[PDB]
């Protein structure tokens, strides 16, 4: 388990670190898409209860992340997909902030448990989502992959997106978007990544995160003692030992650092 | 420049926090 460092405790002192570090990890969660205007997805009142009158066959709103329920009836998930799609959002300040972090080189990675896909939006490159996003599609059973462009005129008409390769007399040849459903399993891409990457950030930055869930929430323990962890959240995380606790608003957060970043960062305010 | 609240020895309260007890 990691021991808070004694010797890094002020807002100076995550500034000095944002000046000094070049490899940053930044885990974000929901906190830096909450000004984006995006209506949830997880409850009621949500999402869910516009698709309830259209589609009475959802029992709750999980069950559009369900791969079996999706065979049967993919199209309350499209019509979720429609509402979300990249390009119907601004990125908030936070995207921002690690987008420039990422031209300036000084991002190693950006892990994200969101499926907003505002982070290719941002322009931030180095991302890993780890709940997958709408970055790409990929049929059933072929396992085709196209772009996000490539299935945005179908999801936009409420027509299924069909796959090109298959047979067109094949019922599941549908473009899924790379979403991780339940049970499916976290792609090859981010075990490698965590893998060597905790033995090469030199600054860890939460913004955002309850970090109640997996394999985000794992991410913090698996980097080495050393290295300073700040936490930009709205609540303290009890169950982990920041080295620095800024407790607010994540954009006014966000937009505070970058006034004392100056230079490219200050211009984004 | 924002205002915020110093909590000795690491703890920053800005706008919109949540911490209750
Ligand atoms: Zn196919």
């Amino acid at each position: 388990m990691r021991k808070k460092r004694k010797d890094i405790n002020t807002i100076e002192d995550a500034v000095k670190l944002l000046q000094e570090c070049k490899k940053i990890i930044v885990l974000t969660g929901a906190g830096v898409s909450v000004s984006c205007g995006i209506p949830d997805f997880r409850s009621r009142d949500g999402i869910y209860a516009r698709l309830a009158v259209d589609f009475p066959d959802l029992p709750d709103p999980q069950a559009m992340f369900d791969i079996e329920y999706f065979r049967k009836d993919p199209r309350p998930f499209f019509k979720f997909a429609k509402e979300i799609y990249p390009g119907q959002f601004q990125p908030s300040l936070c995207h921002k902030f690690i987008a420039l972090s990422d031209k300036e080189g000084k991002l190693l990675r950006n892990y994200t448990q969101n499926i907003d896909t505002l982070e290719q939006v941002a322009g931030i490159q180095r991302i890993i989502q780890c709940h997958g996003s709408f970055a790409t599609a990929s049929c059933l059973i072929c396992k085709y992959k196209v772009d996000c462009e490539a299935v945005r005129g179908d999801i936009f008409n409420q027509v299924v997106p069909r796959c090109p390769r298959c047979p067109a007399d094949e019922p599941l040849a549908i473009m899924k978007p790379e979403i991780v459903f339940f049970g499916e399993n976290l792609p090859e891409q981010f075990h490698r990544a965590m893998k060597y990457d905790k033995d090469e950030v030199d600054l860890l930055i939460v913004i955002g995160s309850s970090l109640k869930v997996r394999p985000v929430a794992l991410i913090p323990s698996s980097i080495p003692h050393e290295v300073p962890q700040i936490l930009i959240n709205r609540e303290p995380l009890p169950h982990l030992h920041f080295d620095v606790e800024l407790l607010g608003d994540c954009d006014v957060i966000i937009n505070e650092l970058c006034h004392r970043l100056g230079g490219e960062y200050a211009k984004l305010c | 420049g924002s205002q915020y609240l110093f909590l000795p020895p690491n703890r920053y309260i800005f706008h919109g926090a949540e911490v209750y007890s």
